[PDB]
RNA sequence: AACCCCCCGAAGCCAGGGAGCCAAGAAAAGCCUCUAAGCACAACCUGCGGGAACCCGUACCGCAAACCGACACAGGUGGGCGG
RNA sequence: GCCGACCCGCGAGGGCGGCUGGAGGUAAGGGAAGUGCGAAUGCCGGCAUGAGUAACGAUAAAGAGGGUGAGAAUCCCUCUCGCCGUAAGCCCAAGGGUUCCUACGCAAUGGUCGUCAGCGUAGGGUUAGGCGGGACCUAAGGUGAAGCCGAAAGGCGUAGCCGAA
RNA sequence: UAGCGGGCGUGGAUCCCUGGAUGUCCGAAUGGGGGAACCCGGCCGGCGGGAACGCCGGUCACCGCGCUUUUUGCGCGGGGGGAACCUGGGGAACUGAAACAUCUCAGUACCCAGAGGAGAGGAAAGAGAAAUCGACUCCCUGAGUAGCGGCGAGCGAAAGGGGACCAGCCUAAACCGUCCGGCUUGUCCGGGCGGGGUCGUGGGGCCCUCGGACACCGAAUCCCCAGCCUAGCCGAAGCUGUUGGGAAGCAGCGCCAGAGAGGGUGAAAGCCCCGUAGGCGAAAGGUGGGGGGAUAGGUGAGGGUACCCGAGUACCCCGUGGUUCGUGGAGCCAUGGGGGAAUCUGGGCGGACCACCGCCUAAGGCUAAGUACUCCGGGUGACCGAUAGCGCACCAGUACCGUGAGGGAAA
């Protein structure tokens, strides 16, 4: 169900859009490094944030 | 697409054999082997298990799976096929003389 | 090769020598062989610069016949091979 | 696109008698640049790096049943950062 | 830790050395110099300061059990050191 | 499918009975054919004989003690003996591609054995402005604007470009 | 595709159909190089402190045609691929002849260029004996006839008749107008554009007499819809005993049937499950004259003038090819070489040639359908059932083999 909810974000993201979506997309890069920097090290990570976290960034590049 | 089958989670009669007759709340349906289970055929896994983790395991005669075919919808009468009707809006599914 | 006002590639065919009297027999012993058609070069001027041509014998005089025509046409300007294509 | 470089730190008793010097090193992208390296972890630890090495792993190759395999190809990376700074995420 | 004398000594270095001989012994860029166009507040040249410096290879075998010989095959494989 | 000393048929074959076997089979009467095998130095596969035979791949060569281990002539250590030493030692290039290293392990690979390994599982391991190569040059050659030639495919080919131990 | 680990779904996920997005690098491969999957770069912009350095986005191959003032630019197009089918250019030998050379195999095999859902062909300078037929292709027949033939081996038509399909158009030239440039200024010459013209009972041009607009014919082009393809959905009728591990077997009493095809369910079920008969369905993409509409286009009688009616062409001769035709009495079609016309008192053909009678109008182009094939989807089988059947029922063009082309299993 997070896809209604993100979707209008990002139309929503358009304060600035294509700059806020450059500068939410960069963020949420960061984040997906910061997570599987801790998910190699293996005690600090769960699984499904990955995956959730990638596809979340599919669509923000939209 | 088309997997899709008789009943789902809900009340059923088994018309199999070792368990004919019984009746029972069918706990899951999965849809790949065309199996679903109820409480009818559970059988004595003597395997301590698979998984090294968690020591014991169970010794336990849980639920076994069941061919979809062998057991029946049921309602206020007992042992029913499915026929459907379209709702004043929907797409509900009533029985060989009832309603759901 | 063949092309220019002429267009005839060159083709092959027999070459079959006989023996006989005519009117008395006739026989014979098979080949195959190429007829070239017979083709000269042609240099002409045509407006600035010159220009040759590929040419077969035969539409020799076409070459000449066509650079008349060109004269009601309008060209210049470095054009060596330009001018053939333009020039029909 | 940048924190697209850097893969993952590589966990080896060498990777860590780096940390004991100014050199932390990690996976990388295996078309990425000593440049494009530096700039990338620059922003990404909010450090300074002073010298990048780099060298290919090529994949060893597993097996499994009567299936013969290959394991991707990686690309390890070296940094040598200010005389003077850490990366607290690397050290854990 | 001593780490110094004496002797032998290269085919190697100085190197584009020399002599003789006939069979008469690569090219191009770098580097230097000349001037065109252009330009001469440029540009080039020497020095100092500050900054910048990518891509690929680098394990191991390598006269052999890891290369060519169906084989841990008495065969075969170019260069250097070889007390 | 395996067994039969029974029954019918001249015979190919048919039937009945026992054991196995566990899901198919197809009268009477007709129809259609990939229709019957012992040989083809036939084809594919399986298993024999030779035979516990020949051989175990350089006549440089071994021995003992201790250790590890279910198990040691064969793995580890020590001492003794022997062989190479313009090599059977050391470095580089080609080719080879993880065989390097460590931990665990021996079904198979190793011409015996094997705890060992170049072997199986997993982890690690290759760091360059100066070394080699490319952001330099050209060689034979190759390519190939122009240009020339050839039924088509294509063949020569200047400049240029590629090409190095 | 189980398991460790963690999630999602009636606020309708997974999944299926349609359209869109992203889509590294190589490959026609296209900035350049190259040992495909790699290496180096120019220009404009962006990122880093960024001038050196690196990265990111955009752009830069070559050829052809048209536009452009040579040029530089701008636009449309081409390139490479495809099982077989198709068309053109080139084109074998074994073998047959019981040797072999003509001949046969065969215009086959194959190499090459090109076309496309087809391709080719196509509205008579035809057929050929009927004062007859009426484009083209395809099938049946004609016919193993006619005929060709070291008259050996062999090879082998056509007209006509029965069928499928059905369709006919555009232009060159005379003649009128215009714009341009060439030059010896002219009622001109040529080039481009427009109108006109398109035929064989000969037609057209220009000059005369006349009734045609509102007459009719009408697409092969464009437009709308129908219908269909790409997901789906509805779908009748059974329950108790009984042997059994297991009923769908057996016994008992019923029921449906526009559905008793088939498959599945612990064994042999119309009524248990999936189906089957019958019947619904598309917002989106594709298809679509089948139905309708519109436009392009086209349509006449008699008389004079004799202007035009496709040129290195017809025709003739030398060399050859195609056809049933092997130089034969050898035409017709096609054309490498030489000579070389006419525009309807023109010119080709009816198997040498001549006369007679009749046929048809060459030297420019386009045209659907019937036809061929099967990579792909589906349906059916007196088709196979793992030594069969495709080489592959199974992660096969794989392992393995070979420098390579290539070979190629088992399971
Ligand atoms: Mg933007
Ligand atoms: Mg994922
Ligand atoms: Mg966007
Ligand atoms: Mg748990
Ligand atoms: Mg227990
Ligand atoms: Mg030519
Ligand atoms: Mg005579
Ligand atoms: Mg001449
Ligand atoms: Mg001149
Ligand atoms: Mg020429
Ligand atoms: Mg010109
Ligand atoms: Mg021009
Ligand atoms: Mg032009
Ligand atoms: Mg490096
Ligand atoms: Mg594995
Ligand atoms: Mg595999
Ligand atoms: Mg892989
Ligand atoms: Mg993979
Ligand atoms: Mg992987
Ligand atoms: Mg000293
Ligand atoms: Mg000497
Ligand atoms: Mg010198
Ligand atoms: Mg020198
Ligand atoms: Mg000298
Ligand atoms: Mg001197
Ligand atoms: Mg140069
Ligand atoms: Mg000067
Ligand atoms: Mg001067
Ligand atoms: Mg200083
Ligand atoms: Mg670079
Ligand atoms: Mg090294
Ligand atoms: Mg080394
Ligand atoms: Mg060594
Ligand atoms: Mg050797
Ligand atoms: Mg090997
Ligand atoms: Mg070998
Ligand atoms: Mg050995
Ligand atoms: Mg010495
Ligand atoms: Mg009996
Ligand atoms: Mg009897
Ligand atoms: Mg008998
Ligand atoms: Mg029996
Ligand atoms: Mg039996
Ligand atoms: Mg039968
Ligand atoms: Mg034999
Ligand atoms: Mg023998
Ligand atoms: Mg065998
Ligand atoms: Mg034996
Ligand atoms: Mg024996
Ligand atoms: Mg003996
Ligand atoms: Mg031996
Ligand atoms: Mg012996
Ligand atoms: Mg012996
Ligand atoms: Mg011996
Ligand atoms: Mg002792
Ligand atoms: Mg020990
Ligand atoms: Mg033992
Ligand atoms: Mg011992
Ligand atoms: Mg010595
Ligand atoms: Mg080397
Ligand atoms: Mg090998
Ligand atoms: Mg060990
Ligand atoms: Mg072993
Ligand atoms: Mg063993
Ligand atoms: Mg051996
Ligand atoms: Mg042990
Ligand atoms: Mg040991
Ligand atoms: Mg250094
Ligand atoms: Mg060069
Ligand atoms: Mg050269
Ligand atoms: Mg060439
Ligand atoms: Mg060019
Ligand atoms: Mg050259
Ligand atoms: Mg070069
Ligand atoms: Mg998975
Ligand atoms: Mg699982
Ligand atoms: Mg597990
Ligand atoms: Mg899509
Ligand atoms: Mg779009
Ligand atoms: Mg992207
Ligand atoms: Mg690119
Ligand atoms: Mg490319
Ligand atoms: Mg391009
Ligand atoms: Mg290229
Ligand atoms: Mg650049
Ligand atoms: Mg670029
Ligand atoms: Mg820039
Ligand atoms: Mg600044
Ligand atoms: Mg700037
Ligand atoms: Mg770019
Ligand atoms: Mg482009
Ligand atoms: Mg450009
Ligand atoms: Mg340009
Ligand atoms: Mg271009
Ligand atoms: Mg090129
Ligand atoms: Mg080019
Ligand atoms: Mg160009
Ligand atoms: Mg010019
Ligand atoms: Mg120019
Ligand atoms: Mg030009
Ligand atoms: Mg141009
Ligand atoms: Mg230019
Ligand atoms: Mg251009
Ligand atoms: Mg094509
Ligand atoms: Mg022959
Ligand atoms: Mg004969
Ligand atoms: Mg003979
Ligand atoms: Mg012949
Ligand atoms: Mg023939
Ligand atoms: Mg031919
Ligand atoms: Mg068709
Ligand atoms: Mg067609
Ligand atoms: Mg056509
Ligand atoms: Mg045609
Ligand atoms: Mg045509
Ligand atoms: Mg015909
Ligand atoms: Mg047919
Ligand atoms: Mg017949
Ligand atoms: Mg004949
Ligand atoms: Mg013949
Ligand atoms: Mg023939
Ligand atoms: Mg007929
Ligand atoms: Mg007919
Ligand atoms: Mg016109
Ligand atoms: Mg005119
Ligand atoms: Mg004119
Ligand atoms: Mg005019
Ligand atoms: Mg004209
Ligand atoms: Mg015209
Ligand atoms: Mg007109
Ligand atoms: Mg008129
Ligand atoms: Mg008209
Ligand atoms: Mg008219
Ligand atoms: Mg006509
Ligand atoms: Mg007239
Ligand atoms: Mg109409
Ligand atoms: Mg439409
Ligand atoms: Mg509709
Ligand atoms: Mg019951
Ligand atoms: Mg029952
Ligand atoms: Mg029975
Ligand atoms: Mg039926
Ligand atoms: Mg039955
Ligand atoms: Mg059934
Ligand atoms: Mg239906
Ligand atoms: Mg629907
Ligand atoms: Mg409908
Ligand atoms: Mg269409
Ligand atoms: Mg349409
Ligand atoms: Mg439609
Ligand atoms: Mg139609
Ligand atoms: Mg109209
Ligand atoms: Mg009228
Ligand atoms: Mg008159
Ligand atoms: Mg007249
Ligand atoms: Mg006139
Ligand atoms: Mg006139
Ligand atoms: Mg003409
Ligand atoms: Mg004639
Ligand atoms: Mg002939
Ligand atoms: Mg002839
Ligand atoms: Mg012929
Ligand atoms: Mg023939
Ligand atoms: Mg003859
Ligand atoms: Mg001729
Ligand atoms: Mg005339
Ligand atoms: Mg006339
Ligand atoms: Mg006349
Ligand atoms: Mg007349
Ligand atoms: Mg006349
Ligand atoms: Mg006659
Ligand atoms: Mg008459
Ligand atoms: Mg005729
Ligand atoms: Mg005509
Ligand atoms: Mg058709
Ligand atoms: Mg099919
Ligand atoms: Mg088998
Ligand atoms: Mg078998
Ligand atoms: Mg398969
Ligand atoms: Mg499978
Ligand atoms: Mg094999
Ligand atoms: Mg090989
Ligand atoms: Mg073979």
């Amino acid at each position: 169900m997070k896809l209604s909810e993100v979707r209008k974000q990002l139309e929503e993201a358009r304060k600035l859009s294509p700059v806020e979506l450059e500068k939410l997309v960069r963020e949420k890069k960061r984040e997906l490094m910061e997570l599987r920097f801790q998910a190699s090290i293996g005690q600090l990570s769960q699984n499904h944030k990955i995956r959730d976290l990638k596809r979340q960034i599919a669509r923000l590049l939209t | 697409r088309v997997k899709m089958h008789v009943k789902k989670g809900d009340t059923v009669l088994v018309a199999s054999g070792k368990y004919k007759g019984r009746v029972g709340k069918v706990k899951e349906v999965l849809p790949k082997k065309y199996a679903v289970i109820v409480e009818g055929v559970n059988i004595v896994k003597k395997a301590v298990r698979v998984s090294p983790k968690y020591p014991q395991g169970g010794f336990i005669e849980k639920e076994a799976p069941l061919h979809a075919s062998k057991v029946r919808p049921i309602c206020p009468a007992c042992g029913k096929p499915t026929r459907v009707r379209k709702k004043f809006l929907e797409n509900g599914k009533k029985i060989r003389v009832c309603a759901k | 090769s063949g092309k220019r006002p002429i267009v005839a590639n060159s083709i092959q065919r027999r070459g079959k020598a006989k023996r006989e009297g005519g009117v008395g027999k006739k026989t014979t012993g098979i080949s195959k062989r190429r007829q070239y058609p017979n083709l000269q070069k042609v240099r002409v001027r045509v407006a600035g610069q010159e220009i040759t041509f590929r040419v077969a014998a035969s539409h020799i005089p076409k070459v000449y016949e066509l650079v008349e025509r060109a004269k009601g046409l309008r060209l210049e300007g470095l054009s060596p091979k330009e001018i053939k294509k333009e020039l029909l | 696109t940048a924190y697209d470089v850097i893969l993952a730190p590589v966990l080896s008793e060498k990777a860590y008698a780096g940390f004991a010097e100014g050199k932390y090193t990690f996976w990388v992208h295996p078309k990425a640049t000593k440049t494009e390296i530096k700039n990338a972890v620059e922003t990404a630890f909010k450090v300074k790096v002073v010298k990048v090495n780099t060298l290919h792993v090529r994949g060893k190759k597993k097996r499994l049943g009567r299936y013969l395999g290959k394991r991707p190809d990686r690309k390890k990376a070296i940094v040598q950062v200010a005389p003077g700074q850490k990366i607290e995420a690397l050290e854990g």
